[PDB]
RNA sequence: GACCGAUAGUGAACCAGUACCGUGAGGGAAAGGUGAAAAGCACCCCGGAAGGGGAGUGAAAGAGAUCCUGAAACCGUGUGCCUACAAGUAGUCAGAGCCCGUUAACGGGUGAUGGCGUGCCUUUUGUAGAAUGAACCGGCGAGUUACGAUCUCGUGCAAGGU
RNA sequence: UUAUCCUUGGGAGUCAGACUGCGAGUGAUAAGAUCCGUAGUCGAAAGGGAAACAGCCCAGACCGCCAGCUAAGGUCCCAAAG
RNA sequence: GAACAGUGGUAGGAGAGCGUUCUAAGGGCUGUGAAGCCAGACCGGAAGGACUGGUGGAGCGCUUAGAAGUGAGAAUGCCGG
């Protein structure tokens, strides 16, 4: 019948600036993965990708609460024997913090190809300034 | 060991992908005009490098 | 009467029942016997009394 | 202009002169039928129901009645010897919108 | 008198690989493995003509939450003030004028805003 | 305009004969005599006397010239099988199929 | 059936070991060429209903053929000569298109001759008029002398 | 003949109690169809031949002996749509794009992507089952008949019925 | 208030049960144990929830719908809704 | 025909039907092309049934009734491929 569906035709990407300094991971995260996903559009459609550009800067200003910088531990497993490795938040945040924003929601995102494919939107950069000038991305404010 | 199933038509073809012949090398035979092998005597004049061999 | 329109006194005729012919009659498979035992075998059941 | 109708158990966004499929009305081809449950008129003026928009009605043509294209139910239970076969071509009315009266 | 086998058999057979066109491999092309597809297929359509009611409404939610939120309500918010001022214009609906005439569906949303605001 | 020639019962295996149909399929007349001249497989003989049976009959039966014909069709269909049998250990009997072919071109002017 | 089949006696394999099916005799029913199981066999399909029955029956079709007009009741049949063309004449004149059934009281050689051949005529005596023959004949042709000798066993 | 019609009917429609198996007693197959008529393809061409392509014959040769029909599995040739970042009981529902155009229908083919989704059967308290069975396709393959008993239904006649 | 119940006759199948809650035994107040009693569900029940999960919670699938209201369970994102 | 109610289901009971071969009686079809086979987007609540085209080259439907070697996906089923 009649509900219309997004296509790669009539989608149009905007791209958005999101300031990771001082947020808490998770909260941001969760909002970046809803705007990746095009959760925000009134055309949005489950089966293409209506979501808009994410830049993502101060990364490695993010927040976590409670005990989480020394507590929280990043687990990965190298599939070789006893190739379990871990790194702390803390690690992460002060050596690798472009891949812990990512890995927050790249978790928050659907898991199949969509899913992969709407990764690809975010771009994620530990100090205040990003490449994507070009592209003319606005200030986005995180809601509650 | 035997096949633990029966292997479909489509993995059959797969794996016959690599399962062909190449054209020869071969190269026109300058004494006769027929195609030779490359670095062989042309079988059909038997000439080599412009001398016939088979005399 | 005619040869060709020949019709039966309604209820002198029914149609007999065809067991073990599939599963949309109710009587497919098992065929009415239910599952094992010495009833549902060839030749089956004891003896009267 | 367009309206948003009650017809069948059902809503349809309308405009005039539009082909649309709803359950049977009774009524026959060549028939004006009468839509009297109107929620909402759009376009220039827009009324807003309450549920309904008072006086508001849609006058449209029956082109056809049908049954549609046909839907072969079937269902089984494994194991349990269990089919279930049920063909279902399901009746409808076609209507050409003629007037959207707001 | 004989009854041979005959026709029937092909003719039932030959019925279900025509609903098998389109499978894969072995399943569009052998009678025993296409007639488990067909059946499943039966049973997988009629479970989807359920779910595609799910879905869709899901969808409708799913847009006229983005439409509310750019106009400072949440779906939840927006389907009560709704209520509350009698309109029953429904969930598929509501999706088509957030997508295809915002507009109208801000007036409606902003009926609903006027009634929390009471 | 096309000339067709067939080999019918050929005893060679449909799968070994495709090997080199492969080799000749599109190519100019000229090109696939000499790739099967120099292509050493059972089957190149074969598939050449056929190939060469279809240019006589496009020149004979249909005044076509051999210089312009391309090879337009060319495939191997399975014959019959030979089925014969080898003694294997512990007195069983084990099949031989001994496959033939049936070589088709078709040849026609470019 | 698996008995009468030629041949069959022994068990084709060991029962357990080589991997096949257990089978008893090549002749058991799944075999090609094997015995079938329940076909037909010999037998009559005869049964007798109630002799008040059969009056009933045959006074039935009769009654009904006087019902549809189709009883032709002769002052005699005839003929001089045994002659097909005669008895095809007699029908003709009598109007008999289709088939009929021709009664007469004993044997008459010269009718039961000339219908003989004509399809569709079949030529009795009142003792042997029957149902079938009554229902499968469009016009019932009777003489006088073969009605009263039907009316004398049926009355 | 409300018997069979080539896996049927005899084991045997055919050079069958043959071939074949077994020391022997004994066991015991498979295998029907050119055409109305051989008119069974002169002649030419490629090829050692086989086999083809023409030409003839014929109503038909895609009826040419492996000769009525000629299903399926299985094997190929061509190509409209899709496919080399993907995790797949293979479908189903949603769905663009591209290609088509029908027993004209709210059409057909293909299917990026999204949701859902552990074959069938048997046997089990319970099986996606790491229980059982089936390589696939085809054919064949299992509550019958006789005589008695009993109940229901039907019909005829009825203190009688046969 | 509800529509069962009884009799006679024809035809069966079943006599491996499972778990859950509650009341007992056996056991070690072990067992997804065993054996009774009692209610439920599975068996023979698909749908929603409990990640997945016969037997738990919600609830009984004649079909169709791109309508609506709710149950258990939920409403930051995966994932509908704070 | 209205209203009201109902329509998950294994063993199993009951009912209504579909299709197959043969027979009888009507009635028909067929060399201006039967059955069979192939294809299709048609029709019926199911079993199933048509229509059109192709192949095929001589037989076959329909109606009513009768009679059964009457329906296969499984038997480590048998035979063939
Ligand atoms: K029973
Ligand atoms: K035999
Ligand atoms: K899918
Ligand atoms: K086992
Ligand atoms: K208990
Ligand atoms: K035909
Ligand atoms: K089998
Ligand atoms: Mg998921
Ligand atoms: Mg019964
Ligand atoms: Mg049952
Ligand atoms: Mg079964
Ligand atoms: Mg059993
Ligand atoms: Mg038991
Ligand atoms: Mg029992
Ligand atoms: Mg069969
Ligand atoms: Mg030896
Ligand atoms: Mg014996
Ligand atoms: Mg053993
Ligand atoms: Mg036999
Ligand atoms: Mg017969
Ligand atoms: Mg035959
Ligand atoms: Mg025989
Ligand atoms: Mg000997
Ligand atoms: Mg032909
Ligand atoms: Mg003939
Ligand atoms: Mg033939
Ligand atoms: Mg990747
Ligand atoms: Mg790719
Ligand atoms: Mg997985
Ligand atoms: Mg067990
Ligand atoms: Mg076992
Ligand atoms: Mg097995
Ligand atoms: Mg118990
Ligand atoms: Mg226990
Ligand atoms: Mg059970
Ligand atoms: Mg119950
Ligand atoms: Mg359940
Ligand atoms: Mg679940
Ligand atoms: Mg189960
Ligand atoms: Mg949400
Ligand atoms: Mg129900
Ligand atoms: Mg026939
Ligand atoms: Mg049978
Ligand atoms: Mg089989
Ligand atoms: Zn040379």
């Amino acid at each position: 019948r009649t509900t219309p569906m997004a296509n790669a035709s009539t989608i149009e990407r905007k791209w958005l600036v999101v300031d990771a300094a001082g947020k808490t991971l998770g909260r941001l995260s969760s909002e970046v993965a809803a705007i990746l996903r095009g959760k925000h559009k009134p055309t949005y459609t489950p089966h293409v990708d209506t979501g808009d550009h994410v830049i993502i800067i101060n990364a490695e200003k993010i927040e976590l609460t409670g005990k989480k910088l020394t507590d929280k531990i990043y687990y990965r497993h190298t599939q070789h024997p006893g190739g379990l490795k871990s790194r702390t938040a803390l690690e992460m945040r002060t050596n690798y913090p472009e891949k812990m924003l990512e890995l927050a929601i790249k978790g928050m995102l659907p898991k199949g190809s969509l899913g992969r494919q709407m990764f690809k939107k975010l771009n994620v950069y530990r100090g205040s300034e990003h490449p994507h000038e070009a592209q003319k991305p606005e200030v986005y404010e995180l809601r509650g | 060991a035997v096949p633990f199933r029966r292997t479909s038509k489509m993995k059959k073809r797969l794996r016959r992908t690599h399962f062909k012949l190449n054209v020869p090398g071969m190269t026109e035979c300058p004494s006769c005009g027929e195609m030779k092998l490359s670095h062989r005597v042309c079988k059909a004049c038997g000439s080599y490098n412009g001398k016939d061999i088979n005399v | 009467m005619k040869l060709h329109e020949l019709k039966p006194s309604e209820g002198s005729r029914k149609t007999r029942n065809r067991v073990g012919r599939g599963i949309g009659s109710g009587n497919g498979k098992t065929a009415g016997k239910g599952h094992k035992g010495q009833n549902a075998r060839s030749g089956g059941g004891v003896r009267p009394g | 202009m367009y309206a948003i109708i009650k017809t069948g158990g059902k809503q349809i966004k309308v405009e005039e002169g539009q082909t649309v499929y709803i359950e049977k009305l009774a009524a026959e081809a060549g028939e004006t039928v009468t839509f009297e449950d109107v929620l909402f008129v759009g376009g220039d003026n827009v009324k807003v129901g309450n549920p309904t928009v008072e006086g508001a009605t849609v006058t449209a043509k029956v082109e056809k009645q049908g049954r549609a294209k046909k839907i072969t139910v079937f269902r089984y239970k494994p194991k349990k010897n269990v089919h279930k076969k049920q063909g279902h071509r399901q009746p409808y009315t076609k209507v050409t919108i003629e007037k959207i009266n707001a | 008198p004989r009854v041979k086998g005959g026709t029937v058999t092909r003719k039932r057979r030959k019925k279900v690989l025509k609903l098998a066109k389109g499978y894969f491999g072995s399943k569009h092309t052998l009678y025993k493995v296409a007639n488990q597809q067909v059946m499943k297929s039966g049973n997988y359509a009629f479970r989807d003509r359920r779910q595609k009611k799910r879905d869709f409404r899901k969808l409708w939610i799913t847009r006229i939450n983005a439409a509310a939120r750019m106009n400072g309500l949440s779906y939840s918010r927006l389907m009560h003030g709704l209520k509350l001022s009698g309109i029953e214009v429904n969930r598929k609906m509501l999706a088509d004028l957030a997508v295809n005439d915002l507009t109208a569906f801000n007036q409606l949303a902003d009926a609903a805003k006027a009634q929390l605001n009471k | 305009m096309q000339a067709k020639a067939v080999a019918r019962t050929v005893r060679i295996a449909p799968r070994k004969a495709r090997l080199v149909m492969d080799l000749i399929r599109g190519k100019q007349v000229g090109e696939a005599v000499s790739i099967l001249n120099l292509t050493p497989r059972a089957a190149s003989p074969i598939i050449e006397k056929v190939l060469k049976s279809a240019i006589a009959n496009a020149e004979h039966n249909y005044e076509m010239d051999a210089n312009n014909l391309v090879i337009s069709q060319a495939f191997v269909d399975e014959g019959p099988t030979l089925k014969r049998f080898r003694p294997r250990a512990m007195g069983r009997a084990s099949q031989i199929n001994k496959r033939t072919s049936h070589i088709t071109i078709v040849v026609s002017e470019k | 059936n698996r008995s009468e089949v030629r041949g069959g006696g022994r068990k084709p394999w060991r029962q357990k070991g080589t991997g096949r099916a257990r089978q008893g005799s090549i002749r058991s029913p799944q075999w090609r060429g094997g015995g079938v199981v329940f076909g037909p066999t010999p037998r009559s399909y005869s049964y007798k209903l109630p002799k008040k029955v059969r009056r009933l029956a045959i006074k039935s079709v009769l009654s009904s053929k006087v019902i549809d007009n189709n009883i032709i009741v002769l002052e005699d049949l005839t003929l001089d000569t045994a002659k097909t063309k005669e008895m095809a004449a007699i029908l003709k004149g009598l109007s008999v298109e289709k088939k009929a059934l021709i009664v007469t009281a004993d044997a008459n050689e010269a009718v039961a001759l000339s219908a003989r051949n004509i399809p569709g005529v079949t030529v009795v005596e009142a003792n042997g008029i029957n149902v079938l023959d009554v229902v499968n004949h469009e016009k019932l042709l009777i003489t006088k002398a073969a009605v009263e000798k039907v009316e004398e066993v049926l009355a």
